[PDB]
């Protein structure tokens, strides 16, 4: 319910890691950082997350200008490589197919009985920045084949 | 050896097709699909079941007992499906045969699919996109408006009935959809008026587009008739589909209640 | 047994030829869950078949013509066992399903003096009256009253479907001509006009008396579907205390 | 998601001042499951908000004021777009949830010679023969007979809930003291007892106008539970063949 107003600081938080050496402290920053919610506004997470993991700063040489060459036309966001581009279309889809499935659980009737539809593969097409993936997903529970 | 066995498939083919290919590039041209693919598009895979599919019109006048005139289907596909597993009764109507333009056998078939859904306590689902009445039928085309019309009134409040303008809507089917329980349409290619822009600017003497007179943003921004408008055909599609289940299936049960988490 | 069981047999067991019958027990057979079929009264009127089975588990009752004896027709004994089965199904919300291979009734001065009429009307109120799911399949031919009296769709009938060997007319090609063609003396093009265009189940669908025509491999899986949807059938009558049955 | 959810950030929606709009989708949002709303006419008579949601995984209908469009004054257009809403829900067994922030109806020429009289009365109508549940909530203010259309308690509504921010009252303050005192010539304190005494849900809740006196946070919570004690209500009326609609 707290609001962000033109007159003060847009300082919208403060979260700090502590652990036994570096790369420990990193993997809670990541951690917790993943796993932190705001709705309501924008903020500059993706921006922390991918300075974070940047290899750059992992292995320490940095510099006062090390936002400045790291992104020289700006920010973008994450260049995500093909396994994790594979790990977020494979989510999205069972996303969707976990919410399609869960369009079909009505309550008993006793009047008009449902007969819930037998898809076995949900074959779908994702577009993804400007790109057409083909994805088969199939259900076996609360495990999905992608 | 008989002939009738080929004439099933000849005039099941002749259906599935319509009023033939080249209108239904036209269709696709205009950026709108086909009666049958929207069905399918709406319907559970694998559930559809149509009825009078082999029911042509009964004109004998003006040159529409040609073989040529005669269209097995005549301009609608009639049939029960379902959603998400709760059964629900659709037509749709089909542009390519005569502009979609209600005949007797028309508003027969859809007068005949409104009575299964009331007899069995089921929704009703319209995809609307026809010209208007059959002028060669005549006082035939009237009495069909004025029969699905007194079905529509006896099944207010006894199912839902959605009515979906997915094309230019003149004359008297432009009634049908306002006398149901919501109202959707389709922007840059669904219209709503009851005379055309030609008849105004002759009789008011007014310069007005289609898109002016009955689009979609008029009906659905200053004229409070449509309810909701969707971009295109499958997005209108996905968004029906997704409402329907908000609904229940008769007024003698209760409202329905999904899984929470 | 599962509900969209196949039952390619049915393809071909209809003859090509109207004179050559075929067992109607057969189609019930291959059509029912299990095969198990209870008939009633297998020995008596035996041109008519009733009988209880069970479609995708639900009890149904069962009213067809067996060709075999009297090619089908219609008679008293055979009205009246397949009203008061049918009247039994309609009081007790049982569905009812039909398979209709009739040509008429038959003729003779026995059965006018034993009061034919009087047993068509009962069958024909047995069906009419019925408020149950009714499901109809025609398997080669209706002529006639008869196939108004046999559930028709016109007489509040549900679902009716007509296999590609039916056929449904006033009576046979050769009564037809007979009585329309008299002033033209020639039968070369005028049979094979009526064979051609009135011999074939095309003009009730055209004019929508019959839902669909359907391969008989899908009978079952047509039949089971359709009892689905009409479970919950519901209709509204004039108030009476009772009706006058033709007895 | 839960039924209990406790939804804070509603605790400070409503703004201090009384000349400063806010968005009642918002709220909304915040209240119904998953924060998902099928907005019904989004883009037509925006100073009122109808629309589907979900309620424990239970259909609900949606009507709101839109302080934010014409500080969320009635008119013909939402008259009938509420109105015609309303009729649906209740013709389908579908619960109503309305949130109440309105000063009254717009004035002027236009809404006069339009028939502003014949939609208000649709719309009274409309919240007034709905035997559904009805869960009502008062957000801001509800000023004059607009607290009456918006399903108050006196209409048969089922439960009432008033905002620590609510104002129940007759009319403005200003039009109230000038109505009230002409020749006291002494408004400097006038205002000070009349804005003490009634503009608050004083006055309301002391005589049952009002269940309780809610805090915004346990909205959802206190909603839900009510909606799973009326899902059993069940109430009579005179017979008719139907009533007369003001159209
Ligand atoms: C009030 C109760 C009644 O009796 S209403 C009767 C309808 N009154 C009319 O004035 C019909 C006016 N129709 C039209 O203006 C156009 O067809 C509309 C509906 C605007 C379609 O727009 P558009 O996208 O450009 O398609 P189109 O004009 O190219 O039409 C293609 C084919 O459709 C046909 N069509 C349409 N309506 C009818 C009709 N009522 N009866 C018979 N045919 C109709 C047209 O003949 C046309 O045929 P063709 O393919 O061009 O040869
Ligand atoms: C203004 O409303 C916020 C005051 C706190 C910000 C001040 S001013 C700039 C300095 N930089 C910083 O991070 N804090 C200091």
């Amino acid at each position: 319910g707290s609001d962000i107003s033109i007159y003060y600081d847009p300082m919208i938080s403060k979260l700090i890691t502590y652990g036994s050496d570096r790369t420990e402290a990193l993997k809670r920053m990541a951690d917790a950082l993943d796993n932190y919610v705001i709705r309501g506004v924008t903020h500059n997470i993706a921006l922390l997350r991918e300075v974070i993991i940047n290899s750059r700063f992992v292995k320490g040489d940095i510099s006062t200008k090390f936002l400045s060459d790291v992104y020289p036309d700006g920010f973008k966001g994450h260049m995500l490589t093909k396994s994790e581009k594979n790990q977020l279309l494979a989510i999205a889809s069972s996303l969707f197919v976990a919410f399609q499935l869960r369009a079909q659980h009505f309550q008993e009737n006793s009047r008009m009985p449902v007969i819930k539809p037998d898809i076995a593969n949900w074959e779908l097409s994702v577009k993804l920045h400007d790109k057409v993936h083909t994805v088969v997903a199939s259900n076996n529970g609360s495990v999905f084949s992608v | 050896a008989t002939s009738v066995n080929e004439r099933i498939e000849n005039k099941r083919r002749t259906a599935l097709l319509g009023g033939g290919q080249r209108r239904i590039d036209a269709q696709h041209k205009r950026g709108k699909l086909t009666a049958r693919e929207r069905i399918s598009l709406l319907l559970d895979p694998g559930s559809f079941v149509e009825s009078d599919m082999f029911v042509e019109h009964r004109c004998a006048d003006f040159g529409m007992a040609a073989d040529k005139n005669k269209f097995p289907g005549d301009s609608v596909v009639t049939g029960r499906g379902r959603i998400n597993g709760r059964l629900v009764y659709v037509f749709s109507q089909d542009f390519t045969v005569f502009g979609g333009s209600l005949s007797g056998a028309h508003a027969q078939k859809i007068c005949k699919i409104m009575d299964q859904a009331i007899t069995v306590g089921a929704p009703v689902i319209g995809l609307n996109d026809s010209g208007g009445a059959r002028i060669q039928e005549g006082v035939e085309s009237l009495a069909g408006y004025a029969d699905i019309f007194l079905r529509n009134v006896t099944a207010s409040g006894v199912i839902p009935q959605i009515s979906l303008i997915m094309g230019p809507c003149a004359g008297g089917a432009v009634y049908s959809p306002a006398l149901t329980d919501f109202t959707f349409m389709v922007k840059d290619t669904s219209y709503l008026f009851i005379t055309g822009p030609d008849v105004v600017k002759s009789v008011t003497n007014e310069d007005v587009t289609q898109e002016e007179l009955g689009g979609a943003k008029t009906h659905t921004t200053m004229s409070g008739v449509a309810h909701r408008a969707f971009e295109n055909d499958v997005d209108a599609l996905c968004n029906l589909r997704d409402f329907f289940n908000y609904l229940p299936l008769s007024s003698q049960d209760p409202a329905p209640v999904r899984e929470c988490h | 047994d599962p509900s969209d069981r196949l039952v390619p047999e049915l393809d071909t067991i209809v003859p090509l030829e109207s004179t050559k019958a075929y067992n109607m027990v057969d189609i019930i057979h291959s059509v029912v869950d299990e095969r198990e079929f209870f008939e009633i009264m297998p020995n008596y009127a035996k041109n008519i078949i009733v009988g209880f089975a069970r479609m995708n588990g639900r009890t149904v009752g069962i009213v067809g013509n067996q060709p075999k004896v009297a090619s089908g027709c219609l008679d008293i004994n055979s009205s009246v066992k397949g009203a008061r089965f049918v009247r039994f199904c309609d009081a007790f919300n049982i569905p009812l399903i039909t398979f209709v291979d009739v040509p008429g009734f038959l003729p003779g001065t026995a059965q006018e003096y034993g009061g034919i009429i009087r047993h068509g009307a009962k069958l024909l109120y047995a069906f009419a009256e019925a408020t149950v799911p009714k499901v109809t399949v025609i398997t080669r031919k209706a002529y006639g009253g008869a196939y108004d009296v046999m559930s028709s769709k016109h007489l509040c009938g549900d679902t009716n479907y007509a296999w590609p060997t039916a056929e449904i007319a006033v009576m046979g090609a050769k009564g037809a001509v007979e009585i329309i063609f008299k002033g033209h003396e020639n039968v070369e093009a005028a049979q094979a006009e009526y064979i051609e265009k009135f011999a074939n189940p095309f003009p009730a669908a055209v004019r929508g008396f019959v839902d669909d025509i359907i391969q008989p491999s899908s009978t079952r899986a047509r039949i089971c579907c359709d009892l689905d949807v009409l479970a919950s059938k519901k209709v509204q009558r004039p108030w009476r205390k009772h009706a006058n049955i033709p007895l």
